[PDB]
């Protein structure tokens, strides 16, 4: 699976 | 009334963020980010990874 984005919610 | 399916498992690492399942239908809230804020059956909410989840 991919990475998850980099958070900035 | 918009519909995400999720494409993965994701497992909260913050209590902004929530637990989803694979095939798990979601209600799509914000979609403005990388991290979408969604609503489950269990009437939770939280953010998630966009690329985890399928626009219906």
């Amino acid at each position: 699976p991919p990475p998850v984005p980099n958070p900035d919610y | 009334e918009v519909v995400v399916v999720a494409k993965f498992d994701y497992v909260a690492q913050q209590e902004q963020e929530l637990d989803i399942k694979k095939n798990e239908r979601l209600w799509l809230l914000d979609d403005s980010k990388s991290w979408w804020r969604v609503r489950n059956s269990m009437n939770k909410t939280g953010f998630v990874p966009s690329n985890y989840v399928e626009r219906k």
